[PDB]
């Protein structure tokens, strides 16, 4: 908890960075500076394939990153507005519950473990899609419904 | 002329190799092709 | 003129073959829910994947 | 179970199309275009030896689908007319449990899943074993006892 | 004179390339969080060990 930073465009927020392990990710989608001027001097490698604004963490100062874990089985998750139902390979909520803006925020498991980044999402009709980033036991994946869009 | 004549398909001159490597390359075309289809229709025939 | 027709005949069925395996081989992947044809099956056939 | 999914594709409705999984499923041996707009301008790939046609199910109404697993231990399942009886990896029903016209219709676990749609099946005295069709691993199968008719 | 300066277009060509490659090739373990680079892989990539 309390794991979040605002980054900020000039003139509004824009969306948010997360302290998740041993690096600080935020969606590369995402412009503006991070509302921590200790992360906000931070150099990040920018991968245009995975979306992701990446950097290590200053541990030596921050060492209140949350936990996190690759393991995605089926169930529900705390995504801070209120709960995402998971199945299959694909996270799935109301779809008032979505909004522009509200990208990066984490999704927790049970243990309060991250499990995925919010991009976006898309409308199914009764429900919305979740597009995520989340990642196996070696490397980092991300997960693209269709007619998905950036938040 | 104190010859015959040299009327048939199969006196045509040498260096005729052309005709051969054409109808060979697309021989070769199809016989690849027919390949693919025999062993795509094997699989389908023992899959139910 | 018939040796040009010949050729281009041939050709013509090994498309149509190659064209048959194509959809053949694919058509099972399709009826499947999930779409999960396999990485190397999507270069062969000239295919897009699930999430596409 | 207690969803409806069974859109007819006639006025003389002879079987019916559903939405299983991220596809749209109807046999290929009833003619007729199905209803509600949406899916009757879809285009269906045929496969002659499944009986089946299947379709990408559109974005805006997949939250409508149908839940689709591959798993199939014996005992019993569900559908709209009564209860089926799973056994020897065959799917039976009493006999007069259902007629021609009724076919398209899933067979859902006890998870409300879908396991397997009916196309017909096989009078034998007192009960009838069903020609359906079921999915195993990434692949989809056929299942027709002896003289079994299309329904 | 020409024949040097394409010759050295050439390398400085196949350096970028080899760049690139590396970049691309790596990403996906300095891009995910709790990742640790295989030691082969750092050898090939030219890079430091791990995180450190
Ligand atoms: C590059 C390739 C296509 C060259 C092919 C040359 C062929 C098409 C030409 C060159 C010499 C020609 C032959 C010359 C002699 C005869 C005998 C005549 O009574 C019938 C036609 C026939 C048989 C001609 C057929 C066409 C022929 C074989």
């Amino acid at each position: 908890n309390d794991c979040i930073f605002e980054v900020k465009h000039e003139g509004k927020v824009t969306g948010y960075a997360c302290l998740v392990g041993d690096k600080v990710m935020k969606p590369a989608h995402v412009k503006g500076t991070i509302d921590n001027a200790d992360l906000a001097k931070l150099a990040f490698k920018r991968s245009s394939k995975y979306d992701l604004e990446c950097a290590q963490i200053p541990v030596h100062m921050k060492s209140d990153a949350s936990k996190f874990t690759h393991e995605k089985p089926e169930g529900y998750y705390n995504w801070h507005h209120g709960a995402v139902q998971y199945s299959g390979g694909r996270f799935t909520i109301p779809t008032g519950a979505g909004k522009p803006g509200d990208s990066g925020r984490p999704i927790f498991d049970n243990k309060g473990r991250v499990v995925a980044i919010v991009l976006g999402g898309a409308n199914e009709g009764a429900r919305t899609a979740l597009s995520v980033v989340t990642w196996n036991k070696d490397i980092v994946t991300k997960i693209t419904p269709e007619g998905a869009e950036e938040w | 002329a104190s010859h015959t004549t040299l009327g048939v398909q199969d006196i045509s001159a040498t260096a005729m190799s052309w005709v051969q490597k054409i109808t060979g390359g697309v021989g070769l075309v199809v016989a690849v092709a027919a390949l693919i289809l025999i062993v795509v229709l094997c699989v389908s025939f023992s899959r139910h | 003129s018939v040796a040009s027709f010949v050729l281009l005949s041939m050709v013509g069925v090994a498309v149509g073959m190659c064209m048959c395996a194509r959809r053949r081989c694919i058509t099972p992947y399709e009826l499947t829910p999930g779409a999960t044809v396999p990485f190397l099956l999507s270069l062969i056939c000239c295919i897009r994947t699930a999430k596409a």
